[PDB]
């Protein structure tokens, strides 16, 4: 069960970790997270009390590395950064433990929320989306454009998520027009999958990594990037039967977790009704269809 | 952009555009048969693609051999219409081909835009003008070459026969789309306005009668006539006691 202690917390924050969030007030004797799951990705997040506007996290995997936060006055925000001296971290993490300054990584025994949202998601993989080489976590918040959204501008601090256009000469073999854009399956089978993404497990990677930094950050084009590659699956008249039943799979648990006074803002009407009623996939999806149906049927 | 707002005046610049109408190229009778039931037949389409500029039409005849065991017919009559129109553009020389093509139905863009992803610089827009271009077929030589055809056929017309060489591009426009919504809103009658002057006929090379100028002004009245007659009949209105700006909105209007 790994920690990622705290200096201090000099400021008022909320504090995001994974699916969980806690208030910190300004000056607590607040020194970090414990008992946090070994096995899985994870993100630590932040939103200022003084400011919303400032929303912004890291994902880690402490298999990794030994990985502290730090509030830093200048930059104002708190930052992770890597302890290289395994002696001090264990001996300061001891310290914060004894005098109980830390929360515990709150999970429920039966719970696979958290497994569920990313079973296809790598550390590895989100540093190719993330790119920051010199460190070992990778720091996403709301502002953060997508390298599609900086060719419709900084490119170092962008989320390089795989361009997926419709109608593009990518998407569409020339003599194949109607047939490509009718439906989707050389796109996502061929260029998609075989070209690109090599395998399904890492096209759900992304997926659900794009889900996360939109819910998490209210990041809008991670937003657009989970909605394409749903659409893209559901455009398409040839999927592996396999897929189907695990992309169904990942959006249940993605619609479940959903906190409801923010499906306006995060779900896209048109894609949902086109996937869940008129596209190839309209019966494929028993478990999102009824979750839907049931949490948010407004929307559709 | 669409033509929303709307500049009309920019149909008649030096860029040039073509418009591109889809409206007769899957074509049907619809018949009982023998048990009862409802089939279509289908009969030779075009379409219907102009330079306003200069009237060049490009009709490509659509025979119906086009249709023969595919399913989804109107569907496809889109895709065809715009993999005919790619060609149509691959075949012209770089000077020639079309900086924007205006298509008459919104639901001709995907199509067209997706043939096209070859011509990036070529915009491809919609229109909010409502242009009569399905009457097309109401013009007897293009009515006769379209049913005529045996195969696959591309004929080139000047839609404005020798206009141009005493009237602007607009005015040569303003008169093309007041005789084909004239044909439009009641052939019959349209036809007997060109044809019924037995002293006037129709040259070897042309499309429409040999007016003098005084004579197309009689002829444009007898038509603008016939459009609100016909929206009189419609709605049962009393034309008779219209005014000018009544009777000039509902023609432009349409
Ligand atoms: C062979 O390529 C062309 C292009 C345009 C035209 N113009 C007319 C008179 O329709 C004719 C031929």
């Amino acid at each position: 069960m790994n920690t990622v202690p705290f200096t201090s917390a000099p400021i008022e924050v909320t504090i995001g970790i994974d699916q969980y969030s806690f208030n910190v007030k300004e000056n607590q004797p607040f020194h970090g997270i414990k008992d946090i799951p070994i096995g899985h990705v994870h993100v630590i997040h932040f939103q200022h009390a003084d400011n919303s506007s400032m929303r912004y996290g890291y994902w880690f995997d402490c298999r990794m590395g030994n990985f502290y936060i730090q509030y830093d006055p200048k930059d104002g925000l708190y930052k992770m950064m890597e302890e290289r001296d395994g002696a001090k971290f264990e001996n300061i993490v001891h310290n914060f433990k004894e005098r109980q300054m830390m929360v515990s990584y709150p999970k429920i025994d039966e719970d696979d929320t958290w497994y569920n949202l990313t079973e296809f998601v790598q550390m590895d993989k989100i540093r190719k989306i993330v790119r920051k080489d010199e460190n070992q976590f990778s720091y996403v918040d709301s502002s953060m454009t997508t390298v599609q959204e900086n060719e419709l501008s900084d490119p170092a601090h962008s989320l390089n998520y795989t361009v997926i256009n419709f109608k593009s000469r990518e998407a569409i073999r020339p003599g194949h027009e109607m047939e490509d854009f009718l439906d989707k399956s050389y796109y996502l089978n061929t260029v998609m999958l075989q070209g690109i993404f090599k395998n399904s497990s890492n096209y759900f990677g992304e997926l659900q990594f794009a889900f996360l930094n939109a819910m998490f950050f209210g990041n809008y084009g991670s937003s657009l990037q989970w909605h394409a590659m749903i659409e893209l699956i559901c455009s398409s008249a040839t999927v592996p039967k396999h897929m189907l039943d695990k992309l169904d799979e990942i959006l249940y648990y993605q619609i479940k977790t959903l906190p409801e006074q923010y499906s306006d803002i995060l779900l896209n009407e048109r894609v949902w009704n086109i996937c869940l009623y008129s596209s190839f996939q309209k019966n494929s999806l028993h478990n999102t269809e009824k979750i839907m149906e049931n949490k948010y049927p407004e929307l559709l | 952009g669409a033509m929303n707002s709307s500049n009309y005046a920019e149909l008649f610049n030096n860029d040039i555009k073509l418009f591109v109408d889809d409206t007769n190229v899957y074509r049907v009778t619809v018949h009982k048969t023998f048990e009862g039931n409802v089939a279509t037949k289908a009969i030779n389409g075009c379409i219907f693609t102009l330079n306003p500029k200069t009237g060049h039409l490009f009709l490509k005849i659509i025979h119906t051999s086009v249709w023969a065991g595919q399913k989804r017919l109107s569907q496809l009559a889109k895709w065809k219409t715009a993999e005919e129109v790619s060609a149509l553009v691959r075949s012209l020389p770089k000077e020639e081909q079309p900086k924007q093509i205006i298509v008459t139905r919104k639901a001709m863009l995907d199509p067209l835009e997706v043939h096209m992803l070859d011509f990036p610089n070529i915009a491809i827009r919609p229109t909010e003008l409502r242009l009569p271009f399905s009457a097309a077929m109401s013009i007897d030589k293009l009515s006769d070459v379209v049913m005529k055809a045996t195969e696959p056929q591309m004929v080139l017309f000047n839609i404005y026969d020798d206009w141009l060489d005493r009237i602007s591009s607009y005015t040569a426009f303003s008169r093309l789309t007041l005789l084909l919504r004239a044909l439009k809103t009641n052939e019959e009658s349209a036809k007997m306005i060109l044809l019924s002057d037995p002293t006037i006929t129709i040259k070897s090379y042309h499309l429409w009668p040999s007016f003098t100028d005084e004579q197309w002004i009689t002829i444009e009245s007898q038509m603008r006539d016939l459009i609100l007659t016909e929206y009189g009949r419609k709605y049962n209105v009393n034309i008779s006691a219209l005014t000018q700006t009544e009777i000039k909105d509902i023609i432009l209007g349409q």
